RNA sequence: CCUGCGGCUUACACGCGCGCUACACUGACGGAGCCAGCGAGUCUAACCUUGGCCGAGAGGUCUUGGUAAUCUUGUGAAACUCCGUCGUGCUGGGGAUAGAGCAUUGUAAUUAUUGCUCUUCAACGAGGAAUUCCUAGUAAGCGC
């Protein structure tokens, strides 16, 4: 068909925003978050749950893509997480033209809590310590937190999943803690800072 | 506050403390001069990159 | 009734103010108390006529179009 | 009596294990598998989930495992067990009744998982040596000449009954603590062919409906 | 180049199949259909029950096409699905016998149904003619 | 008009405050087929054998706070929650959509049907108000609190001014015991702040409606 | 639009749609909604602001006469 | 709501535990599409079956296929996918709860044995103290 031929020579994300002109904005990111990889779907489910390095193989979108089944109600279900993605993607792409995957690239380096603190038994004295965060850790803390907020958020609205999802990257685009994943990175950074 | 970046040159061994942190040396990525061991708390290697919301802070062994 | 445009008259002249620019989506199309007593959801149902605002997003659909 | 299922291994080398459940275990009957699991030494389990059991213990047969527990249940607690000695040995197909949980009663210690102390008592018939053996042939080679684990199998009645007793040799005599679970064992059938076969030589069947085996032992 | 029903969509196909048997306008449906469900383990009544029938006629034509007979054991157990029988669990049940064995009678009234070999349920020349003139204005459909 | 929402955990970053009671005898004592409480004038044969003592078991404090403290000026304000750390360690959750009678009778029943039960409900079947939070109080509170213990042997101030000093997004928190002997220490470890209000020993009633009086002209409530 | 009213000692709502309106008496169910919806030639989609009590009058005697207008043995409670 | 060890009773106010169902828009009902494997099945008996038939359904009609890859059987399975209906409403989620009718046995269902249908529409607004299991085709969910 026409769609054919226009991605015969493109691939495209989908073959409605390009899978191309990606930008990660956040430093620290790099070879921790996969945009490098043109594909049609995501939903290449080879193994790499195997290793550790080999999570970071797939794709954070690929990753969002698996943190939708995550619940009760639907682990498991694959077809449902894809068309919700879709959905979603479209809903970015006409709240912000620019690139869906653009879009929630720097949703995803807006949202990065830059510092982590842990409770230390001490021996019996639990204390505060403010611990630095790895790279591919504060990315699935991130993509954790959207897809929890997002998650939280279809509890009692009619709303559909992809337009809380939107609503939740656009608050996290901005920054603006308008959103759970914002406002988590930000009381976390509070904490952390609270007892550096 | 300009938190800088760092590259871990590698993971500090022996750093006995409560199992989940460790201190890893690293060089900052502003500048290969200034390097400390920083206590890290997520799934890490060497090589890589981080944040460093400190600039003089250095890492100690945690018991 | 007692017009049959009872509480979709008013409302339909805001929603001509205000539904034709953004626009808004089919979940967001009940926004103003959208309810019975007229069309709560089925604002993309009577969005034949209206076009060229924002595409759509439908949720037990799946369609965007530009209305 | 050495078989020749044992013969060439039987105090050649000393033997691992995996612990494994039939379909959807029931919590409790995974906290009893755990218990069976840090009763045995050289201890590694792995749940079974959506698994072809042809595959599955042809795919563990290549990887290198003397022998293979499975396990049962009905509604929670489990009632049956088999074990399947790996290179084409005799399949043993049990049903356990009874339990104690160390979860259930107290924290009464430790269970060491050093290499334990067998005991094996009160059995005369070539069926109670064939299952002598075949149990026999689980446990390590090689306590110590203190090894203060004592696992205890008894046959009185048909009815073999496992403890676990940790002793200190004190001033008079040894005294004893009981841990492990405490069981109604009583087997049904012994097949020389591996479960996988679902075919071969049955060795063994209990006779049910015959009339003498109210009394008789071993058939 | 070749036009056939399984080059068309369903949903598309299916709602075409069923206005052409709505053009046709004779297939002598059940009087059940202002009191059915359709299956025994349906709960609300069909919203189109008018159409339902036509439906599933399409659908049993489009297997006819497909497939090269078929059985009302068949018909029911592929228009056949589980039950709200209330907490037990519910297994997969098929669909009504008199609503099947209607509509068998139903579509050899147009000539769609024919006795397939060894009995059963085949097409004629009718029917093989009405399933192409509607798949030819089906394949316009395309605009 | 309309009285204020439920003010308990849930409303967190709006107006509220929490008020905390623990250090009472409070539990479930069986008499040898019911559930009874711990009385110290009432059984001689029982409470001598369980092993406390006269003085120091005190089973009617939480209701006279319960009394002093339910029928608040504030609580129908909708401004405080309930936090009760039992004896046993039970941490209980009330919010103030409802009033325990001060017939320690009547309300002895009720806190034994909780103990026999951690379960409470409404006459109009929609809200049971005794909620439990994960225990502590601190564990599920608003995220903006204040922690303070109001001791007798603290620094003596005023209610109104240090309360209208507060503001209006963080959640005042006060912790009474009301032993016959004791200190005030049985909060020590959760209070951020030593503060005080009278000069005489009060019991927690009694302080209790203090603060209440206090948080009254605070914020005219 | 109407809001609740009395229908056969009972107060309606109007504006929710003709089959869960028509089912909130006792001796009325979903099925039996549907079907007399079915039978009193009404749109089964219709919210009941509209269906004047010529309509409602009607569904009235389809109820104390429902044999008259076919609702089966077997479909009695 | 069923159910495994503990009180008390008969010729019922209970303590320790295992499961399923739900507590609704990724939802619920109407129609369309649909991808399996495991085996099982009848000779002097009637099993497993195909169809046509009528009855909403439940259920009754004669026959071949099969003593077995042949006929079930491609078990056209369920979740799944599309649109339709609906708006968060303790409603259409939810059916515990009853009554009535229908088949359907069986000598009788009577102690709703079972199956359909109608009608009845409880709690359940996410569950504290605790709490177990778990590192990939894994937890989890679905059916034959």
């Amino acid at each position: 068909p026409e769609e054919v031929q226009q991605a015969q020579t493109e691939i495209k994300l989908f073959n409605k925003w390009s899978f191309e002109e990606v930008e990660v904005k956040d430093a620290s990111l790099v070879d921790y978050v996969q945009v490098r990889q043109p594909i049609f779907v995501a939903h290449t489910a080879g193994r790499y749950a195997n290793k550790r390095f080999r999570k970071a193989q797939c794709p954070i979108i690929e990753r969002l893509t698996n943190s939708l089944m995550m619940n009760g109600r639907n682990n498991g279900k694959k077809l449902k997480a894809v068309r919700i993605i879709k959905h979603t993607l479209d809903i970015i792409n006409v709240l912000t033209d620019q690139n869906p995957i653009q879009v929630v690239v720097d949703a995803i380096t807006n949202t990065g809590p830059r510092e982590d603190t842990t409770r230390v038994g001490g021996g019996g004295a639990a204390r505060r310590q403010a611990v630095d965060v790895s790279p591919l850790r504060r990315v699935n803390q991130a993509i954790a937190l959207l897809t929890i907020g997002a998650r939280e958020a279809a509890f009692r609205n009619i709303k559909t999943i992809a337009e809380t999802l939107a609503e939740e990257l656009i608050n996290a685009a901005k920054g603006s803690s308008t959103s759970y994943a914002i406002k988590k990175k930000d009381e976390l950074e509070r904490v952390a800072k609270s007892n550096r | 506050t300009p938190v800088t970046l760092a590259k871990v040159i590698k993971v500090l061994g022996r750093t006995g403390s409560r199992g989940g942190v460790t201190q890893v040396r690293v060089e900052f990525l502003e500048d290969t001069s200034r390097t400390i061991v920083r206590n890290v708390k997520g799934p890490v290697r060497e090589n890589d990159i981080l944040v460093l919301m400190e600039s003089e802070r250095e890492a100690r062994r945690l018991r | 009734a007692q017009h049959a445009v009872i509480l979709d008259q008013e409302k339909y002249d805001r929603i001509l103010k205000e539904v034709p620019t953004y626009r808004y989506v089919s979940v967001s199309v009940l926004v103003d108390r959208l309810k019975i007593g007229g069309s709560l959801a089925r604002i993309a149902l009577r969005h034949l006529e209206k076009e060229g605002i924002i595409k759509p997003i439908s949720k037990h659909s799946k369609q965007a179009i530009y209305t | 009596q050495v078989d020749d299922e044992y013969a060439a291994t039987s105090g050649i080398m000393d033997p691992r294990i995996i612990v494994t459940t039939s379909r959807d275990p029931s919590t409790r009957l995974s906290q009893f598998a755990k218990e069976i699991k840090l009763l045995f030494p050289n201890a590694v389990r792995l749940n079974r989930g959506n698994y072809v059991m042809p595959n599955l213990v042809d795919a563990c047969k290549k990887s290198g495992t003397t022998d293979l527990v499975v396990l049962h249940e009905h509604r929670g607690v489990p009632t049956s067990l088999t074990i399947s000695h790996f290179p084409h040995g005799p399949t043993a197909q049990f049903s356990l009744h009874n339990v104690v949980m160390r979860h259930d009663i107290i924290n009464a210690g430790n269970q060491s998982e050093v290499n334990p102390h067998l005991i094996f008592d009160n059995f005369t018939t070539a069926l109670g040596k064939r299952v002598v053996c075949i149990l026999k042939h689980l446990f390590n080679a090689g306590p110590k000449k203190d090894s203060e684990r004592v696992i205890t199998f008894a046959n009185r009645g048909d009815f073999i009954s496992v403890r676990q007793h940790v002793y200190v040799r004190t001033r008079e005599g040894v005294e004893i603590a009981e841990v492990g679970p405490r069981f109604e064992m009583r087997l049904f059938e012994l097949r020389l062919g591996t479960l996988e076969n679902k075919d071969a030589d049955v060795e063994w069947q209990l006779r049910r409906f015959i009339r003498t085996a109210n009394k008789k032992d071993y058939l | 180049p070749g036009v056939s029903v399984r080059d068309v969509a369903a949903q598309d196909f299916i709602n075409a199949y069923a206005s052409f048997l709505q053009r046709q306008g004779k297939l002598e449906v059940p009087g059940y259909v202002d009191i059915v469900k359709t299956s025994s383990g349906n709960e609300m009544p069909p919203q189109d029950a008018e159409g339902w029938f036509y439906k599933r006629a399409a659908s049993v034509a489009r297997h006819i096409y497909m497939r090269k007979q078929v059985g009302v054991g068949k018909l029911n157990k592929l228009y056949g699905g589980a039950k709200s029988r209330g907490v037990r669990p519910y297994k997969h049940i098929d669909a009504s016998g008199s609503i099947n064995r209607k509509v068998l009678q139903a579509l050899e009234k147009i000539g769609i149904v024919e006795i397939s070999p060894k009995g059963g349920r085949r097409i004629s020349e009718n029917g093989q003619r009405d399933l192409d003139r509607i798949a030819a204005q089906t394949l316009e459909e395309d605009e | 008009p309309q009285a204020p929402p439920v003010l308990t955990s849930k409303d967190k970053i709006t107006k509220r405050m929490i008020v905390v009671l623990a250090m009472a005898s409070l539990e479930t004592h069986k008499i040898s087929d019911k559930y009874v409480l711990l009385n110290c004038d009432d059984h001689q044969g029982l409470l001598k054998k369980m092993g406390r003592d006269i003085s120091e078991a005190r089973p009617d404090i939480t209701h006279q706070c319960l009394l002093t403290l339910l029928d608040s000026p504030i609580n129908k304000a909708g401004k405080l929650q309930v936090y009760i750390q039992t004896s046993r360690g039970i941490l209980i959750e009330v919010n103030p959509t409802v009033r325990i009678p001060r017939t320690f009778k009547r309300f002895s029943g009720l806190m034994v049907q909780l103990l026999h039960k951690l379960s409470i409900r409404s006459v109009n079947s929609e809200e049971k108000l005794l909620k439990v939070i994960k225990n502590p109080i601190t564990d599920h509170l608003p995220t903006k609190c204040r922690k303070v213990t109001l001791s007798f042997d603290a620094p003596v101030i005023r209610v109104q001014d240090y309360i209208e000093k507060l503001d209006d997004d963080e959640s005042i928190c006060v912790f009474v015991g009301a032993m016959a002997r004791g200190k005030d220490n049985f909060a020590d470890e959760y209070v951020d702040e030593k503060v005080g209000l009278s000069n005489y020993p009060l019991s927690a009633s009694v302080a209790c409606s203090k603060f209440c009086h206090g948080a009254e002209d605070a914020w005219n409530i | 639009f109407q809001h609740i009213l009395r229908l056969l000692n009972t107060n309606v709502d109007g504006n929710i749609k003709i089959v869960y309106a028509l089912t909130t008496i006792k001796g009325v169910g979903r099925r039996y909604s549907n079907l007399v919806c079915k039978k009193a030639d009404v749109d089964l989609h219709k919210r009941a602001g509209e269906l004047t009590q010529e309509e409602l009058e009607r569904i009235v005697q389809i109820m104390q006469n429902p044999t008259h207008y076919k609702i089966p043995a077997w479909f009695l409670n």
